[PDB]
């Protein structure tokens, strides 16, 4: 197993640890903000994969201090993962045509 | 065609269930979804619920009491309604129709009348309408005839085997001492009849029986 | 659920006046809305969909408008033909839901 | 042809498929919840296509779990997908950037 | 904070009749409406969740319908032991807030 293939696993590991602990920090941090709707453990976790994948229905979405700093780091947890799954692609790729050279 | 086809009655005991049928025509697609609307006499349409045959699914209307059960046979490109424990309150017609995903019913049965009583099937007694012997003409006449003592609801009156539209009218049924009674009456210009045949045809789907009965004049 | 209102429950013109149903969802519902026609014993027919949509075998006569909550089916020069209940129903949100009816008296 | 890409065409020719799966699934999960609006098969469509390529314009999305479910499978094979392509072009100017220094 | 209103506050019925249950909620709440019951001296008890979802535990005479602003409870035939004061709760913003309560009366 090659260096990018396991970034990437790690970072698909690494990713739903953040997009769990987002979860129940999310509502952690909401609860007591009135208005507010990231304030059950099911829809946080909907919230915090649609977060870290950039889609942004905003069905829901945090209002307070402390859950937008939790949205952060699901988003950049959530770009720089599927960042790494590309790095590794290419990797893979450059590695492919390298033979189909005789290099 | 005719794209859903539905059997046009059912009697029920209070209490007991019935099993209502739709067998489909046409194009089916996988994408298909069965509807099944209620309608009580005098009143609207009602959603009852919903079933995607090619998968098998069905979803119903939470806000009425649930006594529905879908189910569908793909081979036959058949869909079942399955109500039970019944009560006078689900004495309706009941519509199937055919959506295509899209959100619109495009094409609808006949649907079926189920009626929960406790009497028993009668068949109607057809009799003829011919004016009396003294009865001065004009340049249209009318007869009818006289469906009376059925039960349960409906019976179909056509005319001439259906040839006959223009002119007819069917009155609605009245209820009395568990049997129905109503008549249906056709114009034709006078010089038309006898010397052209006037036959009224009365279907009860609920008995089974259809019967033909001419209109000649009285002798 | 969606709630379509009729009102008002009959409409009462002469031959060949245009005549107007009004629809209104109670909440905006887009242009998910279609209109049936029933008369006397038989079943619904469609007769516009998606508020303003044209249906082959339907009279150039009939016609819809709107979107949002209010919708309008639209006769041009009313016949006895059409004498009929007229349904509107939904498909914005499940589940489909149906208008309570006017009846158009000639 | 060069493995990058057919990945690539299969990627899309895959995206495709799961567009299309997802519309029919996504209908499949959310009748039956009411209030849903993710429920009639031309808009799943749309649907899908707005999920995979994370635009995110909030008109439909999915209140349900299986169709937040299949929701999670389109942005990812739309993430992966439109990363493969660029993990192709990669190794595209890659290698034109070895032929231009002769190796 | 979500306005949840009851009315009306008292319900009589007769026995075997079905009854039903109006919370309207002042802003749409989706499904996060939840059903308790409390009898006389009791403390309240989980009927039904998510505006529809039953409770093992709790008779299939109670049912529960409705999405976004109109939500209602219902008793498929009601007998005595379901005399008690009925209340709806919101689950959907912060924080949760419950209805004024109704009386169902035989």
């Amino acid at each position: 197993s090659a260096l990018h293939w396991r970034a990437a696993g790690a970072a698909t590991v690494l990713l739903v640890i953040v997009l769990l602990a987002g979860s129940y920090l999310a509502v952690l941090a909401e609860r007591g903000a009135p208005g507010a709707q990231l304030i059950t453990y099911p829809r946080a976790l909907w919230w915090s994969v649609e977060t870290a994948t950039t889609v942004g229905y905003g069905d829901l979405y945090p209002v307070t201090l402390w859950g937008r700093c939790v949205a952060v780091v699901v988003m950049v947890a959530g770009i720089t993962s599927f960042g790494l799954v590309t790095a590794a692609l290419a990797t893979w790729f450059v590695g492919r045509e390298q033979e189909r050279r005789g290099h | 065609q005719v794209q859903l086809q539905q059997p046009g009655a059912e009697l029920v005991k209070p209490g007991a269930s019935v099993k209502l049928s739709c067998k489909a025509s046409g194009y089916t697609f996988t994408s298909d979804w069965i509807h099944w609307v209620k309608q009580r006499p005098g009143h609207g349409l009602e959603w009852i619920g919903e079933i995607i045959p090619s998968y098998g699914r069905a979803n119903y209307n939470e806000k009425i009491q649930k006594k529905a059960t879908l189910t569908a046979d793909k081979s036959s490109s058949t869909a079942f309604m399955q109500l039970s424990s019944l009560t006078s309150e689900d004495s309706a017609v009941y519509y199937c129709a055919r959506e295509r995903g899209d959100g619109y019913f495009a094409v609808w049965g006949a649907g079926t009348t189920v009626t929960v009583s406790s009497a028993k099937t009668t068949p109607p007694s057809v009799y003829p309408l011919a004016p009396g012997s003294a009865a001065q003409t004009n340049s249209m006449v009318t007869l009818g005839c006289l469906v009376k003592g059925y039960f349960p609801e409906p019976v179909t009156v056509t005319w001439n085997s259906g040839s006959l539209s223009s002119g007819v009218h069917t009155f609605p049924a009245v209820l009395q001492s568990d049997l129905y009674t109503l008549s249906s009456s056709v114009t034709v210009p006078s010089s038309s009849w006898p010397s052209e045949t006037v036959t009224c045809n009365v279907a009860h789907p609920a008995s089974s029986t259809k019967v033909d009965k001419k209109i000649v004049p009285r002798d | 659920d969606i709630l379509l209102t009729q009102s008002p429950a009959i409409l009462s013109v002469s031959p060949g006046e245009r005549v107007s149903f009004s629809c209104r969802a109670s909440q905006s519902i887009g242009t998910d809305i279609h209109w049936y026609q029933q008369r006397t014993n038989g079943s619904p027919r469609l007769l516009i969909k998606y508020a303003s949509e044209s249906i082959s075998g339907i009279p150039s006569r009939f016609s819809g408008s709107g979107s949002g909550t209010d919708f309008t089916l639209s006769i041009n020069s009313v016949e006895s033909e059409d004498i009929a209940n007229y349904y509107c129903q939904q498909s914005n949100r499940w589940p489909f839901t149906f208008g309570s009816g006017t009846k158009l008296e000639i």
